[PDB]
């Protein structure tokens, strides 16, 4: 039916270009204009610009001037929009949308495209397991962790107790530490002392091919 | 280009309460002004265009309003799955969107279980260190936690992220890593991590004895 099909998730170098594209199926290309939006980590909206493929005028966000370029391949209904000079500011999602016009039923935006911009190249994580130390644990429950420690790119899957552990786990967001990103998770089980079922934190990493099975 | 200025950014809202959002403009914008709904996972949802007309399939209890610059967006019955973040777009000349309202379900405080973790061995004979300590189930999301070698508080090396808040408990968690150089670290003994955090006038002080117990 109506799609906006993206590009899949450039990952790229600082101050390089990037292009990113919109195939516009289901519908006919010149009758909506383009407009490409900014969607920023933790939050916000920031509107690029649009090309109308009809009469062809192109509108920036005075801001994007000089960072993007909009294009469109009228022939095959693909736009692109151009992204210059990236500093570590432009990783983000970003979408293309058709235009709205008066009232119809639904407006289309297409799933975007995760642009990650950086000098890191492919890292297997460090996986750490964490556990009490000798602080009494005569009662409470138990709390254990397992630092996925200094990896790249994003995409690390913590499954705790090869899923047996679905309790209460906590899964940290990754945030980014000297260039590689670290991540973590915690499960609580029942009351004190865990030894038992050998616990075991599995972390994996799709680009690299890493298992890592910390159990002790 | 205008702007537009949007508030507030988190709201905390209880199930069956309302809430009203606002954006107000740097130019009268003619009632050319729409209103998102932005779930993680998903594109964001058009709810409302040209200031008041609801979309095909959009709910009544959405409802929006205003005039020169002036704009409110109203949800009558916050229900459990309209938490998402609003964005409000004007299109009189070219378009702005507001930074959005985020909204988050409101609850009892309660105060975190706070845990400290030494440094796991395997990361010591690799050359580091990284104490963490796990601060989870706590409401409301401010915690502020401080790090302590022997009494003397040190801020970098720490790693902060929080959850998302949990659909089904609707607590937030926490946890905080320093990461510090083997040498740093057995030149020390005492750490301690600190919560000062609104349940409690007191801080939550929790410290391992390194090693020997
Ligand atoms: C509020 C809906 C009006 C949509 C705008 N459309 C009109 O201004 C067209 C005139 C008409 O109503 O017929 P547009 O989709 O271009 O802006 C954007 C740009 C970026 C994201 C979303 C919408």
């Amino acid at each position: 039916e109506v799609q906006l099909q993206e590009s899949g998730t450039e990952l790229v170098k600082p101050g390089a270009s990037v292009k990113i594209s919109c195939k516009a199926s289901g519908y006919i290309s010149t009758d909506h204009a383009i407009h490409w939006v900014k969607q920023r980590p933790e939050q916000g909206l920031e509107w690029i610009g649009y090309i109308s493929p009809g009469n062809g005028d192109i509108k920036y966000n005075e801001k994007f001037k000089v960072k993007a370029t909009l294009t469109a391949d009228q022939s095959s209904s693909t736009a692109y929009m151009q992204l210059n000079s990236l500093t570590s500011e432009d990783s983000a999602v970003y979408f293309c949308k058709r235009s709205y016009y008066g009232s119809s039923y639904v407006d289309y935006w297409g799933q975007g495209t995760t642009l990650t911009v950086s000098s890191a190249k492919t890292t297997p994580p460090s996986v750490y397991p964490l556990a009490p130390g000798c602080g009494d644990t005569t009662g409470s429950s138990v709390t254990l962790g397992c630092l996925v420690k200094g990896y790249f790119p994003e995409s690390v899957t913590v499954t705790w107790n090869s899923g047996g552990l679905s309790s209460s786990v906590h899964t940290f967001p990754a945030l980014l530490q000297s260039g590689l990103y670290t991540m973590s998770s915690s499960v609580t089980v029942p009351g004190g002392g865990w030894p038992s079922a050998t616990v075991t934190c599995s972390v994996a990493h799709p680009a690299s091919s890493t298992t890592v099975d910390k159990k002790l | 280009d205008i702007e537009l200025t949007q508030s507030p950014s988190s709201l905390s809202a209880s199930l069956g309460g309302k809430v009203t959002i606002t954006c107000k403009a740097s130019q009268d914008i003619k009632k050319y002004i729409g209103w998102y709904q932005h779930k993680p996972g998903k594109g964001p949802r058009l709810l409302i265009h040209y200031t008041s007309t609801l979309l095909p399939g959009i709910p009544s209890r959405f409802r929006g309003s205003g005039s020169g610059r002036d704009y409110s967006f109203s949800i009558s019955n916050l229900e459990g799955g309209d938490i998402a973040t609003y964005y409000c777009l004007q299109y009189y000349n070219l378009r702005t969107f507001g930074g959005g309202t985020k909204l988050e379900i409101k609850r009892a405080d309660a105060a975190p279980t706070v845990s400290i973790f030494p440094p796991s061995s395997e990361q010591l004979t690799s050359g580091g260190a990284s104490v963490v300590c796990f601060l989870n189930n706590f409401y409301p999301k401010d915690i502020n936690v401080k790090w302590k070698i022997d009494g003397s508080e040190r801020a970098q090396g720490v790693l902060n992220s929080w959850t998302d808040q949990d659909s089904k408990d609707s607590t937030y968690s926490m946890s905080s890593t320093l990461t510090l150089t083997k040498d740093e670290y057995e030149r020390h003994n005492s750490y301690t991590c600190e919560a000062t955090h609104k349940t409690s006038t007191s801080p939550i002080v929790k410290s391992f004895n390194r090693n020997e117990c």
